[PDB]
């Protein structure tokens, strides 16, 4: 006689795949660049 | 986990987390291009009566088949039995409504089998070898064995 | 002189003077990123502890990568300046080096794992409080003591392999499992030069007679060999710090 | 040594709050009033006895605070403060390094 | 001085170069976020989708952000306020569409595939 069994497994709380992990450091990269940016851009036109 | 908190579905293991799922209405597993689009072309939590969760484009829309929970009316018409709220197997899944819980990471699951043979109960023998599958056709999951 | 007007490379060289002002003069990103890095420093001591992990391993993925990136644009912004200059330089060889490994183990598949993810970073922590100066000095002359210590290491070692010869005659086959194999009879000489503990190998070699055999002459023999490389391996050792630093303040 | 605080009380704390040896025994002073006014008469919600010998310590470090000869002897190995705190600095950094590396080598594969 | 002759050959005025390419990033980019915008809207045809091209899309955007803001620097010295308004409303729109990509693409999580 054929044996067999079956069993469910629910998962959850996945912290996030890689799109989300590179949209993360992007933006903190780009928001630190802009930032610097801006202050080089407020610096060097109130010198002129 | 003890049936009268089977019935409850509010356990937690000392530690915050819920044991006990209870699985939304018209419940379907997601499909590997992509987890809001299901594709497996079975109901879990069936119910006719209400509107279908996640259900958008084409292919989804021609698949899911209602089984046990068919044009009967609701899940209160659809007859379901103890025995088919604790049946883990395939075409009892229409009035399948809690499930177990577990983390995102879980490693060294058991896999213990035991046979029953009219006077005690044995182990799995590597006389009997066994096969694995999965009837909603995924593939983020394996296998250790030695 | 004048100045009447400048021109296209006085107006690069004043481009290159703001960028140097800013992010290397100015204290104040210096500061941002040592405290960034002693944030991440202390995630670093908050590990070796599951109970702490499983609330913190996405933001651990988060400020990885956020420290991945911060050291990866602040590389570019180093490259900006030139190839040629940030290759041919002493230390940012080391930190070029430091991010492209992480960025390696981090983009492609990698078996470094934990054991190079944290040391890389810890590396990192010490180049960047490198820069800061109550410690600068100091570190300078640790690299600077190591040419004239390399010359000790060789010549301790040359006398250890020929005063081992010695040693690998009354080894081998008797008293074993520490005076065999030639390369663990290497190393335990060496644990022995280091002088400490080594009862357990006197006990080892105890008892060949009781009264005088080979437990006399090897067992003086060696021990005065001891003591002669550890007295003459330290003293060398203090002799070359001594050196340097009498170099540092010269 | 209540009297010893009150006549350090006065406004020679202009010169005490940067000074050497004076910021340290007024220290002295306040580390060693306050604990044995809430150990001796208590009443409280205190750990243990742990502290009595070290508060007649600090009080034989204030016994030591004279001798001027010890004084200049102080004064005269001050400079290396900075030193030793970068030494012990460089210490630390690597006992960090080599501690992230000996777990990584010898407690995670947990055998 | 004979500008025919400033973009006939051999250079370019200072500047003006990364501006322009600033500009045709800026035209294919619209390009594929009203693509991506319609076919996640009505037509629904995610096998389609730009699931596949992902993250080289998303470095050409941060250079893309940078040369503009190079291009900025370089060109503000030119004394002239056209061209110093032509620099920073190109960098206004390139990082305002930036974050309106990235917004996007952090909705859409649930329909590329799963690790
Ligand atoms: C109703 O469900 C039954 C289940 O056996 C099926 O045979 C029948 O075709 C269904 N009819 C309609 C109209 O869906
Ligand atoms: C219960 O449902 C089954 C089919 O699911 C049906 O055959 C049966 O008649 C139903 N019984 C009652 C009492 O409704
Ligand atoms: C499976 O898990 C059990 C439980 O820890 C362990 O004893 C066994 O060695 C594991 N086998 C393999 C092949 O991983």
């Amino acid at each position: 006689c054929e044996l067999s069994e079956e069993f469910q497994i629910y998962v959850d709380e996945v912290p996030l795949p890689f799109p989300g992990h590179a949209l993360i450091a992007v933006a903190t990269s780009v928001v630190l660049g802009v930032l610097i940016f801006i202050a080089f851009v407020f610096q060097l036109r109130n010198i002129h | 986990i003890p049936p009268e908190d089977w019935i409850s579905g509010v356990h937690k293991d000392s530690q915050g987390f819920n044991m006990i799922k209870t699985l939304p209405i018209n419940y379907r597993p997601p499909s590997h291009m992509g987890i809001s689009i299901p594709l497996t072309d079975n109901f879990y939590h069936a119910d006719p009566s209400k509107p279908i969760p996640r259900n958008q484009f084409h292919k989804s829309k021609e698949t899911g088949k209602y089984k046990q929970c068919a044009n009967v009316t609701s899940r209160a018409m659809c007859n379901c039995s103890e025995h088919q709220k604790f049946s883990h197997a395939v075409a009892f899944s229409d009035c399948k409504e809690k499930v177990h819980r577990f983390k995102f990471p879980v490693t060294q699951y058991p896999v213990v089998l035991e046979i029953f043979n009219e006077r005690d109960k044995i182990s799995a023998e590597p006389p009997y070898l066994v096969t694995m599958t999965e009837v909603n056709m995924r593939k983020n999951w394996q296998l250790k064995h030695n | 002189d004048v100045m009447e007007k400048k021109d296209a490379w006085d107006v690069q060289e004043f481009i290159t003077q703001m960028y140097i002002k800013q992010l290397l003069r100015h204290p104040a990103f210096q500061l941002l990123l040592a405290f960034l890095l002693l944030s991440n420093a202390i995630t670093i001591a908050l590990r070796t502890n599951s109970y702490l992990g499983q609330k913190h391993y996405e933001l651990f993925s988060t400020i990885d990568d956020i420290v991945l990136t911060i050291l990866i644009c602040e590389v570019l912004l180093g490259w900006l300046n030139g190839f040629w200059i940030f290759w041919k330089d002493g230390w940012n060889i080391l930190n070029f080096a430091i991010v492209f490994i992480l960025f390696m183990g981090f983009f492609i598949k990698q078996l470094d794992m934990v054991a190079i993810t944290y040391p890389l970073r810890v590396l990192r922590l010490v180049h960047v409080c490198m820069a800061v100066e109550p410690l600068a000095r100091i570190i300078k002359v640790i690299l600077q003591s190591m040419p004239d210590l390399a010359n000790v290491m060789a010549l301790i070692l040359f006398f250890m392999l020929v005063f081992s010869v010695f040693g690998v005659t009354l080894f081998g086959a008797f008293v074993p499992k520490h005076f065999q194999n030639m390369g663990v009879a290497l190393y335990t000489l060496f644990i022995c030069i280091t002088q400490d503990g080594w009862l357990d190998i006197y006990t080892d070699f105890q008892m060949d007679e009781r009264e005088y055999a080979m437990e006399v002459g090897g067992a003086i023999y060696f021990a005065v060999f001891i003591t002669l490389g550890a007295f003459i391996g330290l003293n060398l050792f203090v002799v070359v710090v001594t050196t340097n630093l009498e170099q540092m303040m010269k | 040594y209540v009297c010893e605080f009150l006549m350090k009380v006065y406004v020679d704390p202009i010169t005490y709050w940067k000074d050497g040896y004076n910021i340290l025994d007024v220290i002295i002073l306040i580390i060693l009033t306050i604990p044995y006014l809430l150990r001796k008469i208590k009443g409280n919600h205190s750990a243990y006895l742990h502290f009595a010998d070290g508060i007649q310590s600090l009080r034989i470090l204030k016994l030591i605070s004279y001798s001027r000869g010890i004084r200049t002897l102080i004064i005269a190995v001050g400079e290396t403060v900075y030193t030793v705190a970068s030494v012990l600095t460089l210490l630390f950094l690597l006992m960090f390094v080599f501690a992230i590396l000996g777990f990584c080598l010898f407690g995670v594969t947990d055998r | 001085m004979r500008w025919r002759d400033r973009i006939a050959v051999l250079c370019f005025p200072p500047g003006l170069m990364l501006t322009v390419a600033a500009l045709i990033l800026f035209f294919i980019h619209m390009g594929v976020f009203a693509s991506d915008v319609h076919n996640f809207c009505v037509i629904h045809n995610y096998d389609h989708m730009s699931f596949r091209y992902t993250v080289v899309l998303i470095f050409s955007q941060v250079i893309s952000i940078g040369w503009a803001a190079m291009g900025s620097l370089y060109a503000e010295m030119t004394g002239d306020k056209f061209l110093r308004c032509f620099a920073l409303t190109i960098l206004i729109l390139n990082g305002a569409m930036f974050f309106n990509r990235l917004c996007l693409e952090f909705l859409a999580i649930n329909y590329r595939e799963e690790r």
